[PDB]
């Protein structure tokens, strides 16, 4: 018998006691990046037919990075609060299961839930835990992770521009990554979080004070 | 070459179909016809034309030059295959077999085109070949062959966006949908008039504007007319140079009914003397009249017949026999009284009228599958 | 095949409906208006 | 055939039936890498360089005898240079795309590693798949 | 010269005076020149909203 | 704790997965209330700035 | 940078909700990507 779809602990972010209760006005001095990710994620989610009609190839997934304490988690809290679509929110160092196969199945059923569920949104944190550079085929602990990256690298390619499934990925070190993850068709938008100097800084002072 | 190639067929119309009008067409069509090496497509047009027995040597110097380009294709096809750039014989006649499309007939065109279609692995030349087949399918009106390469055309634009190959294509589907009497689709392909371009075939952008307004005025209703063509600046500034067309549009929108028949007789007269509209010029104004009659007549219920001669258009007996044949034609929803001199309207439901075309298509398809049902199984 | 044992011996239809209603009526309906300007 | 999947019974492990083939590791390799496939129709104004690279690569496939007409060896190495963002990847992809050769770049990565072998102590183990797709071209970055 | 911020001021002033003297397309082109001029300054503190 | 690495030996990778698991578990998407962490070291030289 | 401009030029017509890309979007973009040429 065939089954209705099913996945692990990231069930939909149940939306009642699940908002991180953060407003857009809580983040001060991030007009470029907030307006820019507003262009990047939910503007194709609603106004899809302009991306289709003008035909400008809307981005599949987005990468965001920088020094820590620059709003990486908080921006996802705000977008996850004011979103209207389904939101899928995993912690990216949980695919290292002790049993083999639970990793790759845990990869594919999440994207199956994003497929079946809604025009939804994927979030992954600490991508440095998976996407590295060097590998060693003598442990199995490394071979499992190699099989993780092959599976997610496949399942990102298993799309057809028709589903409105967006992947948001926040990390700290861009250096310890594979550019094969950063090839176009998978990733095209890379957002550093630099330091606000004075101008956006005083807005943060106004908001906190 | 196929970029000035439509004026040729328009002037074959201008030669053949207006009987009195056959002098300047055999002037300028010969002016273009025995130059730029044209040989094949005017022997039957020479039969429909005059004797022109002096043009035998004109055919000989140009079958000689046709032989020159032919034999230098025959000079290219061995160094072209000696070192292989990219099938360089078909790289020569991928530009000169379209010359051969103009110069020779469709056959040495088509085998070289279905030939050369397999050369360029990217569609940046394939879809141009398909455009050429579209244009010669228009010229010889190959109404089955246009259906093939329209689909084979459209199947190529989805990779890439290619809106200079999709809106440019919408020009072709617009000209075919106005070639046939499919006007609500013809204006729908004529929707943009913005991405449309200063063409090779409508070298006047404003002639394209006249075409899209002539098809729009039937193709769409008041709400559409009262937003789209009336508020477009890009459509307004081009009829800004048009004295009559701006009048002919605004005589209908501004309830100027009497001059609307005058300018209607003008545009209908030129349409009668127009290529590609001369198949349906009578079809045009028989819809224009009943359209305006629907417009004024679906306002009031007790408006009399004698009111319309002075404010609408002269001739009481003309309005008599004209509305009589339209109620008798089963449209124009009203019911005229005669010997008390008053015109009464009603309103029908959307039931029996919508029922009618359903029993039409039902009987039509019943005839279809009945006929095929006797075709198969002996 | 296709023998017929012999004992005895778009482009057109919408146009043909134009002929069906307006078969022979007001062919050159161009000057009758200007002829009704003075009679009406 | 060697390197092919099969069906197998379980009680006596008698060979049951031959199934579909395994996907090629080079095909999976390029599927991982995802180079931007290209053509002549997306080249902007580099036609003399096109004429050079045709002389280098296009000739010793379609006319290998034409070098025997001159008695010289065939060229083997190409160095392209210039600032980044000037068409190197699309050009080298395009040439193999038009002459129908297996465009195989190398990056020294280690997700690629399991398809070359278990360790591949040299680079030279790539040559088995290279001569297994014998009309092939090797590409490299900086 | 080496200055950029005053070009925003004089093109924006032309955007005042051509629309105030009723010349719509030249005001559109001058406003567009204020856009593509203002697309190169790190701080439009008041010229941003004044352009807005 | 550690600073980070440029990926020397095969052991420290999942240790960094453990460490980043801890970091995301600190203040990632949670009202971390009523739970106070107390840490100690001899040298703070060798720590992640993210920690 | 040519593709950096002309891919970006659709964002301007999109953010002013057009369906036709206009020439002022391009020169509006050249100062931005060429402002990144004016960046470091
Ligand atoms: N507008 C703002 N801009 C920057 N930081 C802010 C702002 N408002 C609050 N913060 C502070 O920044 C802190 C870090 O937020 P967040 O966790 O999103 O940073 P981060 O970039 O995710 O860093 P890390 O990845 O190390 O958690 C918050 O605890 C908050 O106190
Ligand atoms: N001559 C060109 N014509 C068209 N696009 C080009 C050209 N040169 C570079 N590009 C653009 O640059 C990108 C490829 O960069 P390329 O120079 O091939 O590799 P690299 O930058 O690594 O040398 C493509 O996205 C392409 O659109
Ligand atoms: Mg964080």
């Amino acid at each position: 018998d065939v089954l209705p779809p099913e996945a692990d602990s990231s069930i939909m972010m149940l939306t009642s006691d699940q908002k991180p209760d953060v407003m857009y006005a809580d983040i001060g001095g991030m007009d470029i990046q907030k307006q820019e990710v507003r262009e990047a994620v939910e503007l194709p989610l609603t106004h899809f037919e302009l991306y289709k009609q003008i035909g400008i190839d809307p981005p599949r997934g987005v990468l965001m990075y920088g020094p820590p304490g620059c709003g990486k988690t908080m921006l996802a809290k705000a977008v996850a609060h004011h979103t209207t679509a389904a939101f899928i929110r995993v912690v990216g160092s949980e695919f290292v299961q002790k049993y083999l196969g639970e990793g790759p199945r845990m990869v594919r059923d999440v994207f199956r839930l994003a497929k079946e569920n809604a025009p939804a949104i994927i979030f992954i944190d600490e991508i440095d835990a998976i996407a590295t550079k060097r590998f060693d085929a003598q442990t199995g602990a490394d071979r499992e992770v190699q099989r993780i990256l092959l599976e997610l690298l496949n399942q990102m390619d298993g799309f057809d521009q028709n589903v409105n499934v967006k992947v948001i990925m926040a990390t700290n070190r861009a250096d310890t990554l594979d550019p094969a993850l950063l090839r176009p068709g998978r990733l095209d938008r890379k957002i550093e979080f630099p330091l606000p100097d004075r101008r956006q800084k005083r807005l943060i002072f106004s908001t906190i004070t | 070459p196929k970029n000035p190639d439509l004026r040729i067929a328009q002037l074959r119309f201008l030669l053949s179909l207006p009987e009195h009008r056959g002098d300047a067409a055999v002037r300028d069509e010969l002016m273009a016809a025995v130059r730029d090496n044209n040989m094949a497509p005017y022997y039957e047009a020479l039969c429909k034309s005059l004797d022109w027995q002096i043009d035998v040597d004109l055919l000989n110097k140009m079958k000689k030059a046709n032989e020159d380009e032919l034999k230098r294709l025959d000079e290219e096809l061995e160094d072209a295959e000696k070192n292989l750039g990219e099938s360089e014989i078909r790289d020569a006649m991928m530009a000169k077999a379209e010359y051969l499309c103009r110069i020779g007939d469709k056959e040495g065109a088509l085998t070289a085109f279905r030939k050369t279609y397999d050369k360029t692995v990217a569609l940046g030349h394939r879809l141009d070949i398909v455009f050429y087949l579209l244009r010669i399918g228009l010229f010889y009106m190959d109404n089955d062959l246009i259906t093939r390469n329209t689909e084979k055309a459209k199947s190529l634009i989805e990779e890439g966006g290619d809106w200079d190959r999709r809106n440019r294509l919408k020009v072709y589907q617009g000209l075919y949908c106005v070639a046939i009497r499919d006007f609500k689709q013809a204006a729908e392909l004529f929707l943009d008039t913005v991405s449309t371009f200063t063409s090779y075939e409508l070298m006047d952008y404003k002639t394209f504007v006249t075409y899209t307004v002539y098809v729009s005025m039937i193709a769409l209703e008041r709400p559409d007319l009262r937003e789209k063509v009336i508020k477009g600046a890009e459509i307004l500034e081009v009829l800004h140079s048009l004295p009559a067309v701006r009048q002919y549009l605004f005589s209908l929108y501004e309830c100027r009914y009497s001059v609307f028949f005058q300018s209607l007789a003008v545009v209908e007269q030129e349409m009668k003397k127009d290529w590609l509209f001369a198949p349906h010029y009578r079809y045009y104004v028989r819809e224009m009249r009943i359209h305006a009659y629907s417009q004024l007549l679906e306002s009031y219920r007790s408006l009399t017949l004698g009111y319309m001669a002075e404010a609408f258009g002269v001739g009481v007996e003309f309005i008599d026999q004209e509305l009589s044949r339209f109620i008798a034609a089963g449209r124009l929803h009203c019911k005229i009284d005669k010997v008390n001199e008053i015109v009464e309207t009603n309103r029908p439901d959307s039931k029996n009228w919508q029922y009618q075309e359903t029993i039409k298509k039902g009987d039509l398809l019943l005839n279809r599958v009945q006929k095929l049902s006797r075709v198969i199984n002996m | 095949m296709s023998e017929k044992k012999q004992p005895v011996d778009e482009d057109n239809w919408d146009d043909d409906n134009v002929e069906d209603d307006f078969s022979n009526q007001l062919r050159a309906e161009l000057e009758k208006h200007g002829y009704k300007m003075e009679t009406s | 055939t060697p390197n092919c999947r099969v069906a197998l019974r379980n009680d006596s492990y008698t060979l049951h039936k031959i199934l579909p083939n395994k996907v090629d590791p080079l095909v999976s390799l390029m599927m991982v890498e995802k180079v931007p496939d290209s053509t002549y129709e997306m080249i902007g104004g580099l036609d003399k360089q096109i004429k050079e690279i045709k002389e280098v690569i296009e000739l010793p496939v379609k006319h290998p005898e034409l070098f025997e007409a001159l008695g010289i060896a065939q060229p083997k190495g190409v160095l392209l240079y210039g600032p980044p963002g000037t068409g190197k990847t699309l050009l080298a992809r395009a040439v193999a795309h038009h002459t129908d050769c297996t465009f195989i770049r190398v990056s020294g990565s280690e997700l690629v590693q399991k398809f070359i072998g278990e360790g591949a102590r040299m680079v030279r183990e790539l040559f088995v798949m290279a001569r297994e797709h014998a009309p092939s071209i090797i590409f490299m970055d900086e | 010269m080496d200055d950029k911020a005053l070009l925003v001021e004089v093109q924006l002033l032309e955007s005042k005076t051509y629309h105030a003297l009723s010349n719509l397309p030249k005001a559109r082109a001058a406003l567009t020149s204020a856009r593509t001029t203002a697309n190169a300054i790190y701080c439009p503190p008041k010229l941003q909203a004044t352009l807005d | 704790g550690g600073r980070r690495f440029s990926e020397g030996t095969s052991a420290d990778r999942e240790i960094q997965r453990t460490l980043m698991e801890l970091l995301n578990q600190m203040d990632g998407f949670d009202t971390l209330h009523r739970v106070k962490m107390i840490m100690a070291t001899n040298r703070p030289d060798t720590l992640d700035p993210a920690l | 940078e040519v593709k950096g401009v002309c891919t970006e030029a659709g964002m301007y017509a999109l953010r002013e909700r057009r369906v036709h890309v206009t020439q002022e979007d391009f020169e509006m973009a050249v100062a931005k990507v060429m402002q990144k040429d004016s960046e470091k």
